[PDB]
């Protein structure tokens, strides 16, 4: 129809999705109302300006932003001086999603830099001379796999890496993030991610890990940082993704998990919140929505007959609308929500989430949903490692040619 | 001694007491990537930190230097490790270090390293006497600070300080009944104390929650808590729940109540209830209402549930293909 | 105003 609005967030009924505070105001409802009011303005902008809406992913702008950042950053990134391998990964993956080639000059320079970040003891640090840590170790490995050259792969010292992982392993099944460091589910994921890709998983490396992770699932259905803590999309993604790598997703109550994550998508905004009663944030477009492809695979592996064969179990269209209309910075790069400033972290995950929302795939079945101009379609991302599915296959195949350290 | 923000602050390369030390420039290689253009102060402090770390100089001046490096980037875990090495090696007064960490957390409460550092201090001293109060102050500024709640659970659990936490939880639920962190803490306290098996406790909690649901019917936290504390034993195990929820339909409806109804129906069909078919249709009707009208953002989920229920509960579900 | 994850 001519009166019909193709964009879900601009339809008249959508107005009914606004927050109902039952005339009981608290810090929570107040903060939620502020966001929705700001988001409504964005949605209404076309109408009030008397222009026909057009959702365009600003590829050109994002590319310039990334291309430059990969080489040089302002002092605004002093707070990430201990996370440079992450900057490599976030940027390289964003370029990958945007289908932008990685010049071999760049690739080799990235390899050399990550090599300087590698510890003599194993693992990677946040920068040259810094002690190894599981977070930058995970980012370093992902960056090298995105490059996927023989040179990149050879940077990783597999024997030391495994030794490093063992030095962090705890008796209860958990891992420290680094020597004398903290413990939470992130370490399980970082360890399982780098260990599986580089083929260094021994018979006892992850003993008790699946059980420890399962202990982090709480009454909410989601997973917390440590047993007892509130469920959060970041920790839930780490927990499930790690379990998928260990082939132990079944240790979890997948049904309560599914119900929890699907409830994390905001009815009005379209994007996801990180935990119940908090605010929408573009980076959760991945940490949260990324769980659906994982759950789909797990449920299907159990022979679930009710699983859709064309869509993930979340509003794909609404997520794309939120990201495209509310998370792009006009100067390039993406962000948390309107009012927040861009950064490479959100640029990486907003695009990763957009890709997830555009590409559905369950074995032979394949269905895409690209909101806005067709040029918006991105390269697909692997729901476990968050790098190109082809890069995962390529990397794993390569390392399977090597023998698990110590045989 | 000399604060990083002091108007008379001087770069380390201009300090006499550091003249014997040659700074150590960062080794980024020939053609750097993601190279950060550090400010003068930042690079100067870290060039000297790299020097003391390299020499493993365990001195009072190195100790003071870590305070500045941390101030410039509290997320630098390497500096924190060296600081802890210096705390022990130099036999530093840990209560003084406690005063120090209490101040740093106040200014950067969302940082991982600061909280882990405080935990280590408490462990070393074996003194949790200042924790609940300190955490309470942080939570008074951000009632949902994840690190704060996690540290609070650790302290309470390790030192068995359960006695007043439920009271603390009631206070915050009063302030904001929508604080999911407080509902999580409530479940944390009860689980580790009385447990939810004692019928008097479970009864008390469910009454409290339904009462909170009445006051704020659209508050998703109360609903998730209600479901969370009953779903393990099975929702169908509580026959009056369904009826009572249907009574709130009129003046307290929400996609949350409709969703709960579906969960109850789902468990009933799972424990082969009476009127197998009557319950199924009631459920599929709600699943459709939710997917088409009441909760469309979750249409793909609700259609999945509708399908799942149909798949294993329709009158023809157990009937052979030949029939 | 930014997200901290490590
Ligand atoms: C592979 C890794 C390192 C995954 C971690 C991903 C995330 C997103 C972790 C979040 C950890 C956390 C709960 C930090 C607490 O501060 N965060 C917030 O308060 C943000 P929100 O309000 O959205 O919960
Ligand atoms: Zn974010």
């Amino acid at each position: 129809p001519v009166w019909s609005e193709p964009l879900y967030s601009l339809r008249p009924e959508h107005a009914r999705e606004r927050l109902q505070d039952d005339s009981v105001e608290t810090v929570t409802s107040i903060e939620q109302a502020k966001v929705e009011e700001k988001i409504q303005e964005v949605f209404s902008s076309y109408k009030f300006n008397h222009l026909v809406p057009r959702l365009v992913l600003q590829r050109e702008k994002h590319f310039h932003y990334l291309k430059r950042g990969l080489r040089q950053l302002t002092d605004a990134y002093e707070c990430l001086d201990a996370s440079r391998p992450w900057l490599c990964y976030w940027i390289l993956h964003s370029l990958e999603l945007l289908d932008e080639p990685i010049p071999q000059i760049v690739a080799t320079d990235v390899c050399q830099f990550l090599e300087l970040c590698q510890s003599p003891d194993g693992g990677f640090g946040g920068g040259p001379g810094q002690y190894p840590h599981l977070a930058p170790t995970y980012a370093a490995v992902n960056a090298l796999c995105i490059i996927g050259t023989e040179e990149a792969y050879n940077v990783i010292n597999r024997e030391k890496l495994l030794q490093y992982l063992y030095s962090l392993k705890q008796p209860d099944g958990s891992f420290l993030m680094h020597v004398g460091g903290e413990v939470d589910v992130r370490s399980a994921y970082c360890a399982a991610s780098v260990a599986s890709l580089t083929n260094i998983i021994t018979p006892d490396l992850f003993e008790g890990t699946a059980e420890w992770i399962a202990r982090c699932q709480n009454w909410e259905g989601g997973i917390g940082g440590v047993p007892g803590m509130e469920a959060h999309g970041g920790y839930t993604f780490c927990g499930l993704a790690a379990l998928v790598i260990l082939k132990k997703e079944r240790s979890l109550n997948l049904k309560s998990l599914l119900q929890w994550v699907t409830s994390r998508q905001m009815r009005f905004e379209g994007g996801f919140q990180g935990r119940c009663n908090k605010l929408v944030d573009g980076c959760y477009s991945f940490w949260q929505a990324g769980l659906l492809p994982l759950l789909h695979r797990a449920l299907h592996a159990q022979g679930d007959p009710a699983l859709s064969m064309s869509h993930w179990m979340f509003h794909q269209q609404a997520l794309q609308e939120y990201i495209l209309m509310c998370c792009q910075c006009p100067a390039g790069g993406l962000l948390d929500k309107p009012g927040k400033s861009r950064d490479f972290y959100h640029t990486c995950y907003c695009l990763s989430g957009l890709s997830i929302a555009q590409h559905f795939g369950s074995g032979a079945m394949l269905h895409d949903v690209v909101m806005g101009v067709p040029e918006n379609v991105l390269q697909p991302t692997h729901p476990v490692y968050n790098i190109g599915p082809d890069k995962v296959i390529q990397a794993t195949t390569h390392f399977l040619q090597k023998p698990v350290p110590g045989f | 001694f000399l604060s990083l923000d002091s108007p008379t602050y001087v770069l380390y390369r201009d300090r006499a007491e550091w003249a014997d030390i040659d700074p150590v420039p960062q080794n980024d290689g020939p053609s750097p990537v993601v190279q950060i253009i550090y400010s003068e102060k930042f690079r100067d402090v870290y060039d000297y930190f790299r020097a003391v770390l390299q020499r493993d100089e365990r001195s009072e001046r190195a100790f003071k230097l870590t305070r500045d490096a941390i101030e410039l980037n509290a997320a630098n875990y390497t500096v924190w490790h060296f600081r802890r090495v210096l705390l022990r090696s130099l036999q530093k007064d840990l209560q003084e270090e406690m005063n120090y960490i209490i101040a740093i957390i106040e200014e950067q409460p969302k940082n991982y390293q600061v909280w882990h550092h405080r935990r280590v201090l408490v462990e070393w001293l074996k003194d949790p006497s200042q924790e609940l109060e300190f955490i309470a102050d942080i939570l008074n500024q951000d009632a949902k600070n994840y690190h704060a709640w996690q540290h609070r659970q650790w302290v309470i659990q390790e030192f068995r300080l359960w006695d007043n936490e439920l009271q603390y939880v009631d206070q915050l639920l009063k302030e904001d009944v929508r604080n999911n962190s407080v509902w999580n803490q409530r479940h944390f306290v009860i689980s580790n104390t009385t447990g939810y098996s004692d019928r008097a406790v479970l009864e008390r909690e469910v009454q409290y929650t339904l009462e909170m649901i009445k006051l704020v019917p659209h508050n998703e936290s109360a609903w998730n808590y209600l479901k969370g504390i009953l779903q393990d034993r099975g929702l169908s195990r509580y026959p009056n729940l369904l009826n009572q929820l249907l009574d709130l339909q009129p003046s307290h409806s929400s996609p949350y109540l409709i969703a709960f109804l579906v969960d109850i129906y789902e468990d009933m069909l799972e424990n082969q209830c009476d009127n197998k078919e009557d319950i199924l249709n009631k459920a599929l009707e709600l699943c459709e209402i939710l997917a088409k009208e009441k909760d469309t953002i979750r249409k793909e989920y609700w259609r999945y549930i509708g399908r799942s229920l149909q798949s294993k509960h329709s009158r023809e579900s157990d009937i052979p293909a030949s029939v | 105003t930014k997200c901290v994850i490590f």
